[PDB]
């Protein structure tokens, strides 16, 4: 499982969420605090890894970006504010026998921001 | 009507003496005899490839299926009836005749299969002039020249 | 010494001796085609190879009637490397002509070249599913024999003997199960083109499995009617 | 219009509508065929079939024929259901638990090639099989239902799944969707029809369907479902294996109502009775049942060789001749009471052997009249000196027309009644002729 | 009697019949193909059946 | 992919060769290069030879689908030169590779299974 930050942007809102691995390619993705089952993503094939990404998109606005691949190398990118829908799929050039993907040099699980000025 | 007829020695026209034997459905039962066919298809035109090359030009052009210049020069030396109906054993070559130009109509049907059947099966007492070992020489020349230039070789 | 039996088929000859063979009539004297082996007895004859080819598996399976004989005009489709259609023109012999088709180049070229000093083979190099491409060369033939591993086999033997084969000519079909559905018992599938030739027009005279020659193989010959 | 069937065999039939007779039978180039589709344009037919194989089959040439185009990309699972994308993708959902595309698109180089591949949720205790595909073409998806009961939507683009529905508690067999793709409905042997909805602009613009409802409706599974739209028509249109047919709305699916057809419409009749000798008379396939009426007893069971049904019966005023009318052959019976039951001898007709029999009607204890499946109408004096000619009647010939066209069956002769030398014929069109014999 | 029966209509409508290592096959009538779809193939469609009346579906 | 490379296989395929053919490199069971897939076809000791698509020129690899067909072995091609060179375990990329024939190894059902799947493509 992995913690990351959601704007609701209803009410631009953050609160944290919990995205847990599952079986047959799914990402669940839950509440932090309610525990409630927000949403879901599914990739094909044996799910290996996933990691966070945040784009900033205005003055103290932002979207987050889970990037998930499989074994095989391909990698899908969802956007967890609209519904967790794909964003984009793309291959990793090589790529077999993934276990690991991870971003960096700005916000990420490991670092996070202390506030949303600073994602 | 006319029908026409793609040799290895050269292109024929034969004029079959009824128009209405292209739809005519007795053709099988007709065109039995030997005597039976050169007596119904009478030689129009027979115009042979002087050349060996232009033997092969006519051959890959009957092979993409588009009419030659010679093959024009042919349809050209046509009669002064309007309309006839001319019979072609290639749908697309049937197209390209009715789009070049053509006072003359042009039929491909499954119907004229037996007609074709009947002209291959009788071509060398037919074709005057020509002896079944010509032909096959012939038919062995062109063969092994439309193999070595469709393969690099 | 080895003495020279005459098959049933006309043009063909079994070798007797201390080893026994299946053998042809050799066109050009002192060459082999292939790495076949040459028998002189005088007269040369060159060895067929039941496990390399079809035809005469099926002569060594006991086919009754060939529908190719030494006057006969042949057309053979699925010629690869011309090695069974050297022997159909060795059946054939020089008054015989028969026109071998092929698509592939790299059996094409080796095809060529077997053709430039076998007079009587006519080598097609064009697709089999267009009979109209290859029309001038073909006049009437009196067989027609298929080794195409193709899923429309039926359809392919449909257009080509419709449009070159004589009446109460012959068909001589080989099938191979596993170019169609192959999850089967190979018997359904061999009942299932017997009845698309049947749909077609083909008659069919008899059936052969290719035991132990080729797995999941048969021969079916039978006759065209085109009444 | 054309028409094509599977029926559990490698062979795809083109029936002639107008005759009610098979107008070719195409074996398909490799194995027993699941599912059958065609695309959008109506020039291609594509089978998916046991071995795992799709093949295509181009219908363009004109009705009765058919020729292979393509065998596309093999796989070991069998292709139980089938759906175009325009005519340039193929869906098809397997036996193994997933869904794949091909392409079959021509001048690419992806022609044939299994583009993509997706994996339903299995089922735990057993295997899982996708019993439909359908596409939708507005918002760029492929719905899909399985065994373990769960409807989902696949984004198509990325081939990847956007939502997914715990709906049936069986196998959901079909699967339908409306014009504007605003419904899909689902059904399976569940026996509940489930709707589900884009309908609102807030789930038009998030893309998001909601399981709108459900009903039960049927007694038993349901096999197909279907709908239609219109200015004067909005319905769906389904049925099972409750044998009945179940009408309901489209855009009123949960609150307007519904019509349960009966099971048997007699537009065609099963059974005759004969008022003489007090008998009723009844076929079913290859069967025919008589019983006297006094207090009912079976006499006799006639069960006949040949494999088509029976499509009709016809009983002489004295109770002597039975006249059973294939569209094959036709075959006559003399009866002769002996004891309770009947002694039944065939007599050899070779007109009626060799004819084709749609309406068959009898004159008296002789002469049968007969409107046969090529429309032609005849007289057969049944026991005569010789085996003459049976006397042909003419016919007025109906206009063609654009609906003669289309529909074939229309101008050919329904409805035939006699009664002494007058008779009457009905055109399916509504043309009424008597025929004075 | 009722066996004997069926054995005898077994033996005539069967199609097929060895002659050592021969067997000899029916060319079946140009009418029935005619006039009918192809027999169904009966084992493959009856998976199906099987599959739908399984008994993890508890159907009574 | 080269319109010469065929039969090219899919992504699923690709990822079960590729796991076989990483089992088959734990288990020694591997050739890898075109010269040694050319020894194991010439001495018969070969299940079935996988090759890359995106090798340049490709008729470094065009020659093994000849002795292919000659052998009767099944033959089959994967995208990726660099993703077959890191399932043989190796630090260069692969252009070729072949599985070896062993009745005793321990991941023969799955060779088996994957050798059925590569034939259906070649059919």
């Amino acid at each position: 499982f992995k913690v990351a930050h959601l704007q609701n942007s209803q009410t631009n809102s953050v609160h944290g969420i919990v995205l847990l691995q599952g079986n047959n390619g799914w990402i669940n993705i839950l509440h932090s605090t309610s525990g409630l089952w927000l949403m879901g993503c599914k990739i094909e094939g044996v799910i290996t890894d996933f990691c966070i990404d945040y784009q900033p998109i205005s003055r103290g606005k932002f979207r987050t970006i889970l990037i998930a691949v499989n074994a095989y190398g391909e990698v899908w990118e969802f956007d967890l504010n609209k519904n967790g829908h794909v964003i984009r799929r793309w291959k990793d050039q090589g790529g077999v026998g993934i276990t690991k993907i991870q971003v960096g040099g700005g916000t990420t699980t490991t670092c996070p921001a202390l506030q949303i000025s600073k994602i | 009507a006319y029908v026409l007829t793609e040799t290895s020695a050269g292109y024929a026209l034969l004029k079959a003496s009824d128009k209405k034997i292209y739809k005519s459905s007795s053709l099988i039962q007709d065109l039995d005899s030997s005597d039976k066919v050169l007596k119904e298809f009478k030689i129009a035109a027979f115009s042979k490839f002087n050349s060996a090359a232009n033997a092969l030009e006519e051959a890959n052009s009957i092979i993409e299926g588009k009419v030659s210049s010679q093959l024009e020069k042919l349809l050209e030396e046509i009669k002064k009836d309007k309309k006839s109906t001319l019979i072609v054993s290639e749908t697309k070559l049937a197209n390209a005749i009715n789009k070049l130009g053509l006072n003359f109509n042009v039929v491909s049907d499954a119907v004229t299969l037996d007609i074709y059947r009947a002209i291959k099966e009788y071509l060398p007492e037919l074709l005057p002039g020509m002896s079944d070992n010509d032909l096959s020489k012939m038919s062995l020349g062109l063969a092994h020249s439309i193999g070595r230039h469709k393969l690099k070789f | 010494k080895v003495v020279i039996e005459p098959h049933r088929h006309a043009g063909v000859y079994i070798a007797r001796g201390k080893e026994d063979l299946l053998v042809t009539k050799n066109m050009a004297p002192g060459e082999s085609v292939y790495g076949e082996k040459r028998i002189s007895v005088k007269v040369e004859y060159r060895v067929w190879n039941p496990f390399r080819s079809k035809l005469a598996a099926g002569i060594m399976g006991g086919l009754d009637e060939l529908f190719i004989a030494p006057g006969k005009k042949v057309l053979y489709l699925g010629a690869a490397s011309g090695t069974s259609v050297s022997h159909v023109s060795d059946v054939v012999g020089p008054e015989g002509v028969v026109y071998a088709v092929e698509f592939s180049h790299r059996p094409g070229r080796e095809l060529i070249s077997m053709a430039k000093k076998r007079p009587n083979i006519i080598p097609i190099i064009e697709d089999a599913r267009h009979p109209q491409k290859y029309r001038m060369l073909i006049g009437m033939v009196d067989c027609v024999f298929a080794d195409v591993a193709q899923p429309d086999q039926a359809r392919i033997i449909a257009l080509n003997s419709h449009m070159f084969l004589k009446d109460q000519g012959g068909v001589v079909i080989s099938i191979k199960a596993n170019c169609i559905d192959s999850t089967v018992d190979a018997e359904t599938v061999f009942a299932r083109e017997v009845q698309k030739l049947r749909e077609e027009r083909i008659k069919p005279l008899e059936q052969l499995t290719l035991e132990p020659y080729e797995r999941d193989h048969c021969i079916v010959v039978g006759r065209y009617m085109r009444s | 219009l054309r028409l094509f069937s599977i029926g559990g065999s490698t062979v795809v039939t083109e029936w002639d509508l107008a005759t009610g007779l098979p107008l070719r039978n195409y074996d398909c180039n490799s194995g027993v065929i699941w599912s059958i589709s065609i695309n959008d344009s109506q020039d291609k037919l594509s089978v998916g079939c046991d071995n795992g194989t799709v093949v295509l089959i181009d219908i363009s040439g004109g009705p009765g024929v058919l020729e292979h185009d393509t065998i596309l990309m093999r796989q070991e699972a069998r292709v139980l259901t089938l759906a175009w994308k325009k005519d340039d993708f193929v869906i098809g959902g397997c036996s193994d638990g997933r869904i794949r595309i091909w392409s079959a698109q021509k001048n690419d180089e992806n022609m044939g090639r299994l583009l993509h591949t997706m994996k339903v949720d299995k089922a735990k205790k057993e295997s899982t099989l996708v019993w439909s595909v359908i596409y939708l073409p507005r918002t760029d998806q492929i719905a899909s239902g399985d065994s373990t009961g769960s409807i989902k939507f696949w984004d198509f683009q990325f081939a990847t799944l956007n939502q997914s529905f715990k709906a049936h508690d069986a196998d959901v067999l079909c699967l339908t969707t409306d014009t504007d793709n605003n419904y899909v409905f689902s059904a399976g042997v569940d026996r509940k029809i489930f709707q589900f909805s884009q309908n609102t602009n807030k789930s038009q613009k998030n893309n998001r369907w909601v399981n709108s409802s459900n009903r039960l409706l049927h007694g038993n599974d349901i096999r197909a479902i279907c709908a239609y739209q219109s200015k004067g028509a909005d319905f769906l249109v389904s049925g099972g294996v409750e044998k009945t047919l179940v009408i309901n709305s489209l855009t009123s699916f949960s609150n307007g109502n519904y019509r349960k057809m009966p099971t048997v419409e007699p537009y065609s009749k099963n059974v005759l009775v004969n008022k003489e000798q007090r008998l009723v008379v009844s076929w079913s396939e290859s069967t025919v049942k008589i019983w006297t009426m006094g207090n009912y007893k079976l006499v006799c069971k006639l069960t006949l060789k040949d494999d088509q049904n029976i499509s009709t019966c016809s009983l002489s005023p004295d109770g002597q001749v039975l006249v059973v009318g294939r569209p094959s052959t036709t075959k006559v019976f003399h009866l002769q009471p002996v004891g309770n039951k009947l002694k039944v001898t065939k007599l050899d007709n070779d007109l009626l052997l060799r004819t084709s029999t749609k309406l068959v009607k009898f004159i008296d204890n002789s002469k049968i009249v007969i409107c046969s499946c090529e429309d032609d109408v005849f007289i057969v004096d049944l026991e005569s000196e010789e085996d003459e000619k049976p006397q042909e009647v003419e016919l007025l010939e109906v206009t063609s027309t654009k609906s003669s066209i289309k529909v074939p069956y229309i101008n050919r002769i329904n409805h035939l009644e006699v009664d002494q030398n007058i008779a009457v014929i009905s055109r399916g069109c509504g043309v009424v002729d008597i025929l004075d014999l | 009697i009722k066996t004997k029966k069926r054995k005898t209509l077994k033996n005539l409508r069967k199609d097929s019949v060895k002659r050592g290592k021969f067997r000899v096959q029916l060319l079946s009538t140009t009418q029935d193909s005619k006039t009918l779809p192809p027999k169904k193939e009966s084992s493959i469609i009856r998976s199906k059946d099987r599959w739908l009346n399984r008994k993890a579906l508890n159907k009574g | 992919p080269n319109p010469k490379a065929f039969p090219l296989a899919d992504a699923a395929l690709t990822q079960q060769i590729l796991d076989v053919v990483q089992q088959a490199a734990n288990l020694r069971q591997l050739k890898k290069g075109a010269n040694e897939a050319t020894k194991t076809l010439n001495r018969g000791i070969s299940e079935f030879i996988i090759m890359a698509a995106d090798c340049e020129p490709i008729e470094i690899l065009l020659h093994l689908p000849l002795l292919c067909e000659d052998k009767n072995v099944p033959y089959v091609f994967v995208p990726s030169r660099v993703a077959l060179g890191r399932a043989c375990g190796v630090s260069r990329p692969v252009i070729a590779a072949s599985i070896t024939t062993n009745d005793a190894s321990a991941i023969k059902t799955q060779i088996y299974a994957v050798k059925d799947k590569i034939e259906t493509l070649l059919i």
